């Protein structure tokens, strides 16, 4: 999940905004 | 721009808003 792999100082809020569904 | 979630409620909390509680809503909850 982006989470577990963006999990750091900043997690790709575009990648979460873009993960969408 | 650069945030520092904290990596465990923040960051799935940030999914949700950002855009993942209109294509994740579901029929029934509990």
């Amino acid at each position: 999940g982006i989470v577990e792999q963006c999990c750091t100082s900043i997690c790709s809020l575009y990648q979460l905004e873009n993960y969408c569904n | 721009f650069v945030n520092q979630h904290l990596c465990g409620s923040h960051l799935v909390e940030a999914l949700y808003l950002v855009c993942g509680e209109r294509g994740f809503f579901y029929p029934t909850k509990t």
